[PDB]
């Protein structure tokens, strides 16, 4: 039951109690999890007179690597319970490489009621800054439409796509959010970047009502923007004459937009006429919804330099910073959203897990042991280690962040990232060179349409026999399937190596399949990264994913806006 | 060698037969027939006549927790299914209570009974396995860092999971994942393996029972 | 200080409070009025709402039998109920399993039916005291030597047995004089004595259920 003030206290109150909810959070995953195997090694048994200090002693910091064959094993047939506990309802995976190799993590129910007080306690605090209608609606470029099961039938899953998806998400979103403009199904759209322009459609049809636009990063609105740019008539020459333009080609997103349209000539004069009257699209935002109290989604560090255009698009609109969090784990909330992007800064949120930090100080690295949350000194920055129920337990991710203050008993945390990597010798390739050439060989064809690929990805499907490849592609605008079909041609034809061709000449792998993804999909692997829980910096994405990579998975196969075989061969 | 007098389709026979196999302690098994009983369950039990009934130094243990629990301390020296803590070990027992009274009354009203009663033990079940998911949240074995208490005594209905999903006409995969496939992980264990009957001879005799019981 | 939620008739609370004392511990006792089952209550069992519960630690534990375990296992310095052999610990638990069962629901159908359920109560409870008194033989308590986990267990119905007796019409004493014997014998230890209302009030609580459900 959403209510502005007694959140606040509530959350006052926890955070202030920073210490026990902290202590009593770590106590509360070992309860509930107190027979990991990992945890079995080191020799946990829960209860004691000291179990934060047997947790820090008695077990050792880890990494991707010797965690991902854990993991590995919940998804490839043996459905078993491994680092955190109980089989996952589904796995995630991460920016950066694991050994140049997929990353592997699994998410539980609790974490999804902690989606719902998350966004309460961020949007309550951000709804004092900026009080909202309860009647208006919202404009969010935000998509869920794709579902996909790992090799032992069980579904493995990304921030988006699972909370989306979960039960009660549409029954606990109703008094703290506004009604999303879009369907569910136009959400759920086996097209995102058809749906995704007709999201465009849904989030300005109620304009005047609506309170924001939001996107997770400036880059999707700008992306977006970058869309105002990408799209406009369509909408209008589709809305007008009552009929949805030729260019969407899917039956649901058809039947949806269908029976929303009716011949209406006068409104055509009027949208069109503001829009092309103005200089540089300054304030896009305003312009279409005067209304908006602000601009809203993550513009520190890496989106930083995507924020002036969103300024740009924006125009006078306030700009308001995102919290800080993820599948993976969550950190920060905003509890002052009126603070600008440049001031913007972070607060840890205390009952999600248990959070230790490694120190930088000496030159680097320094040799320093893990320190308590609090314990961290303001105005040094930290490696992040998390732990919490995604079933990462000492884990360091790698980032580096910075303590800015305080609020009351609680540590502040702000991102000045780029990326929190190196990298080792990749499995999924055909190097990366080979896979971006592999990429830019083959979208040429579609450039004949003079339209370019944002981004891209590769996936090797064991399950099958012979095992088949499969490629993901990211363009901004919609094409024939044949050209696809060629492009997938492409794509065989692009890798350079000897090896690759041995094989699937010799079909022991499938011809590689191009499936060909909607707009925004690995522009949404952006949107849960840098919101991912540790430092900002999450930018370096794996290429191809082998059995080990979960998360872009689960994005790929429902939303194939085109799916298909190599016709040689 | 200690015998142990068990009935192959009774749940509780298989979690001693687990947790022997589980220790890799050697023991002879007996098939008690409830039509002509030996003359040791008799004599073992000479009121409540229930498997299992583990005889060890020629002291006779009765109750499958029982025998559990007293196999756990008996042989303390290789396998702990406790924790050392007696808190954790407070769940330990009010865990096994737990799965004993209702989760049995759930499920039998759906292998063994008919109308309204496989209804309300549907819902009842469903929930009963929600709240072990939702309560564990997130944890490999229930009774501590290896191989736990509660995990033996909820693993023997992971042999009757089928039997229940086909009568019930609900999948406890689907609702819940988690639990059906922490039946999986342990199948891989020979404990589970080689102390638990096969899926299709236990539905059979679930199903018989719809036959023979009106 | 080891918060207890206890019923003023409860005789699962008496275990509980029985246990405690016992051992050597100084608690407190909280009444419950179930129609507003306590914060902490529903805290500590929210889908059982159930009693005796004791809290350690900022922990609830749940469930008599379980209570006494807690007990034990909490303090393990100057009264243990268990002997040391695990052998003498399944045949106590076992005996613990056996009052819960047909023992409570025969008192249960003693004060609490009548008719046709009445009659087959009585037979029932009569059964078991007969039951009860052939394994208690000889010796001065059930659990141990001395005062045991499976004494505290059923020495809190016999304060019931004046209930049992008066709606009952029967006297259960010239049948088998030697359980209802030993219950008053054990009633000089200071834990039951303290712990245990008065049977009069217990009758007139039985007669409350009684009258309003005729
Ligand atoms: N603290 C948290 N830890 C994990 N997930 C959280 C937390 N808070 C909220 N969530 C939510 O988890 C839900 C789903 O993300 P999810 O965990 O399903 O995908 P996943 O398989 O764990 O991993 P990933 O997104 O990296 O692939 C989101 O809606 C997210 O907001
Ligand atoms: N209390 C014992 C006995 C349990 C019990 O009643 N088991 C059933 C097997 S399903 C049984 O023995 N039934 C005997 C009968 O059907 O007469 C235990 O928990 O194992
Ligand atoms: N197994 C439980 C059973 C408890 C029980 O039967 N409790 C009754 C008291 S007689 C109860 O709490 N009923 C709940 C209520 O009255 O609302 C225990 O031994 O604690
Ligand atoms: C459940 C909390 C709602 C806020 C979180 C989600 C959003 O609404 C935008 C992203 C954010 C997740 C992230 O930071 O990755
Ligand atoms: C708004 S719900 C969660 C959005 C998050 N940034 C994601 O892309 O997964």
């Amino acid at each position: 039951t959403f209510d502005m003030n007694r959140v606040i206290d509530e959350f006052d109150e926890m955070t202030r109690n920073a210490h026990q909810v902290q202590k009593q959070t770590l106590k509360e995953i070992l309860l509930k999890n107190q027979s990991a195997i990992y945890l079995q090694n080191c020799g946990l048994n829960g209860n004691a007179t000291d179990p934060e200090e047997a947790f820090k002693s008695m077990v050792p910091l880890v990494t991707d690597v010797e965690l991902e064959p854990y993991i590995k094993r919940m998804v490839d047939g043996d459905t078993s319970p491994i680092l955190t506990g109980h089989p996952v309802p589904a796995i995630s995976l991460s920016s950066g490489t694991s050994q140049g190799r997929p990353k592997f993590i699994p998410f539980t129910d609790e974490l999804m009621e902690n989606t719902l007080q998350l966004f309460r306690t961020a949007f309550a605090f951000r709804n004092r800054d900026f009080p909202i209608d309860d009647n208006g609606k919202a404009l969010q470029f935000i998509f869920s439409s794709k579902q996909y099961i790992s090799t032992g039938g069980v579904p493995v899953g990304t921030a988006t796509t699972n909370v989306y998806r979960n039960p009660n998400f549409k029954a606990g979103m109703k008094s703290i959010t506004s009604p999303s403009c879009s369907p569910d199904e136009v959400i759920f759209s086996p097209d995102v970047h058809q749906a995704l322009y007709c999201h465009l459609l849904s989030g300005i049809l109620f304009r005047d009502q609506v309170q924001y636009v939001f996107a997770v990063f400036a880059h999707g609105l700008v992306h977006a923007f970058r869309t105002f740019e990408q799209v406009w008539e369509e909408i209008v020459t589709d809305i007008k004459d009552g009929v949805l333009s030729n260019r969407i080609t899917v039956p649901s997103v058809r039947t949806a937009m269908s029976k929303l349209l009716t011949p209406n000539p006068e409104l055509a004069e009027t949208i069109r006429t503001k829009c092309m009257s103005l200089s540089n699209w300054y304030g896009l935002i305003p312009a279409l919804f005067p209304n908006a109290k602000y601009v809203y989604g993550i513009m520190t560090g890496s989106m930083e330099p995507y924020v002036p255009k969103l300024r740009h698009y924006a125009g006078d609109l306030p700009l308001v910073s995102h919290d800080y969090g993820s599948s993976e784990g969550w950190i920060a909330a905003n509890v002052t959203p009126r603070l600008s992007p440049e001031e913007a800064t972070f607060a840890v949120i205390p009952n999600l897990g248990y959070f230790e930090f490694l120190p930088v100080s000496e030159t680097g690295e320094g040799e320093e042991k893990p320190v308590g949350l609090t314990q961290v000194k303001i105005g040094e920055e930290y490696e992040v280690v998390i732990t919490n129920y995604a079933g990462l337990y000492r884990y360091r991710l790698g980032d580096v962040v910075k303590v800015i203050g305080f609020y009351n008993n609680t540590p502040q945390l702000k991102f000045i990232c780029r990326r929190n990597l190196i990298l080792s010798i990749n499995i999924d390739k055909n190097t990366e060179r080979d896979l971006q050439l592999s990429v830019e060989s083959a979208a040429k064809r579609l450039s004949e349409e003079k339209i370019e690929v944002i981004d891209f990805s590769s996936y090797i499907d064991v399950s099958t026999d012979p095992g088949h490849y499969a490629i993901f592609w990211e363009i901004s605008g919609e094409t024939n399937e044949d050209v696809l079909q060629d492009c997938c041609n492409c794509l065989d034809r692009a890798f350079i190596d000897a090896g690759y061709v041995s094989s699937r000449k010799c079909k022991t792998i499938g011809a590689l399949e191009l499936r060909v993804v909607a707009k925004g999909t690995f522009r949404k692997i952006q949107e849960h990264f840098l919101g991912l829980g540790s430092s900002a910096g999450q930018f370096k994405m794996p290429r191809c994913v082998k059995p080990s990579n979960a998360k872009v998975l689960q994005i790929l196969c429902e939303n194939v806006v085109s799916s298909y075989f190599s016709t040689a061969f | 060698l200690p015998i142990l007098l068990d009935y192959w389709p009774s749940m509780f026979g298989m979690r001693a037969r687990v947790a022997l196999r589980e220790k890799g302690v050697e023991f002879e098994y007996r098939e008690e027939d409830f039509s002509n009983k030996s003359p040791l369950l008799l004599q073992s039990n000479p009121i409540h006549k229930k498997i299992p009934v583990l005889v060890h130094n020629g002291k006779p243990v009765c109750e499958s927790l029982n025998v559990v629990q007293y196999v756990d301390e008996a042989w303390p020296e290789k396998n702990p299914f406790f924790p050392s803590d007696p808190y954790g070990r407070a769940q330990a027992r009010f865990w096994a209570d737990f799965v004993d009274k209702k989760f049995t009354d759930a499920q039998f009203k759906v292998w063994g009974k008919k109308g309204e009663e496989q209804e309300a033990g549907k819902k009842e079940f469903i929930e009963a396995v929600k709240i072990l998911e939702s309560e564990l949240g997130d944890k490999p074995y229930f009774g501590g860092d290896s191989f736990g208490y509660v995990d033996i005594s909820l693993i023997t209905f992971s042999s009757w999971f089928q039997a229940y999903e086909k009568f019930g006409n609900f999948s406890i995969e689907s609702e819940s994942p988690k639990l059906i496939a922490w039946a999986k992980r342990c199948m891989e264990k020979e404990s589970v393996s080689k102390s638990l009957p096969d899926s299709e001879k236990i539905v059979a005799y679930a199903a018989e029972y719809r036959k023979n019981n009106l």
